[PDB]
């Protein structure tokens, strides 16, 4: 995940 | 009777969510879904319209950045496309300055925009203002005494400390001294002459940590920092306070909003959102 957003990928 | 509104967002997947707190009374309402999901879209109101811009939804079935501009009027609960922006925007940031949005900065893939474009709601246009001299997605902007200010980011190699300001009637963009900390997916708002900077992420950690710009002196402070560490969290300010919404910390989509009092320098709990997710637009207006 995207470490920022939290999102996947 | 002005609300906060939060719109869209992410926890699992982008969301359609359209929900509007009363800190008068600690209400949730939800409201109209938007037509489409985003998350990393960002939020403002002119003329008592709440406006929806760029973002992506990142779905089941893949990721779609979005160019969109979407209405909604309180007074009727209805989403109204707009007009497309010139290019997608993921992880953008908007100002409203005399009645036009400014569309900063955000990716489309794996392009990092530095350009800028302005919205007239008048003639429902769009057009393209010099571009930042930097490129920046996760970019934080807000406006203060009618000049555009984008902070931090990320461009495309580096999370950025550094931030720009726009100069309308000039149509360009100048350095200004650069924050004390990194931060990309920062919540970026503006109280009592200062631009403040609260949370983002740094390289290595979602920070806590809350520094403000004084635009007389050109310095950043840091202020008392949040209770939770955050990145894509939303922010704005509603009757002289600013509020945080959400967020990732690293292990938990934050339900979590929080208050700033600049009078006493602290931050303190004030409601909960109705469940934990990113990446929202968030703005204020009157109730619907
Ligand atoms: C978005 C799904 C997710 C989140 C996180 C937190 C960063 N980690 C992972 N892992 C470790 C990878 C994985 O197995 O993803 C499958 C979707 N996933």
């Amino acid at each position: 995940c995207d470490p920022e957003t939290g999102e996947c990928l | 009777g002005r609300l906060i509104y939060t719109a869209g967002g992410y926890f699992r997947q982008s969301l359609s969510y359209l929900e509007a707190y009363n800190p008068s009374n600690g209400s949730w309402l939800r409201l109209a879904d938007l037509q489409v999901p985003r998350s990393g879209l960002a939020g403002c109101v002119v003329g008592g319209l709440l406006y929806a811009v760029g973002g992506r939804n990142n779905s089941p079935d893949g990721n779609t950045d979005s160019s969109a501009l979407d209405c909604y009027n309180p007074m009727t609960n209805q989403w109204s496309p707009c007009a497309s922006m010139s290019v997608p925007r993921n992880r953008i940031g908007v100002g409203v300055i005399d009645g036009h949005i400014y569309a900063v900065g955000g990716s489309h893939g794996c392009i990092h925009h530095s350009s800028v474009e302005r919205y007239e709601p008048e003639r429902d246009e769009w057009h393209l203002v010099a571009p930042m001299l930097t490129r920046r997605i996760g970019v934080g902007v807000a406006v203060l005494n009618r000049l555009l200010y984008a902070v931090g980011g990320f461009d495309g190699t580096n999370r950025l400390n550094s931030a720009e300001c726009y100069y309308p009637e000039r149509n360009e963009w100048r350095m200004i001294t650069p924050m004390n900390t990194i931060r990309s997916g920062a919540g970026v708002c503006v109280l009592h002459n200062c631009i403040y900077a609260a949370g983002g992420y740094d390289g290595q950690d979602q920070l806590n940590s809350v520094e403000r710009y004084d635009v007389e002196t050109e310095t950043w402070t840091f202020v008392a920092p949040m209770r939770h560490h955050r990145s894509a969290l939303g922010i704005t300010v509603h009757q002289g306070k600013i509020y945080v919404l959400g967020g990732y910390d690293g292990h938990t989509f934050l339900d979590s909003v929080e208050c700033y009092d600049p009078d006493s320098d602290t931050w303190s709990e004030v409601t909960r959102m109705t469940s934990g997710r990113s990446g929202v637009g968030v703005a204020v207006t009157m109730e619907p």
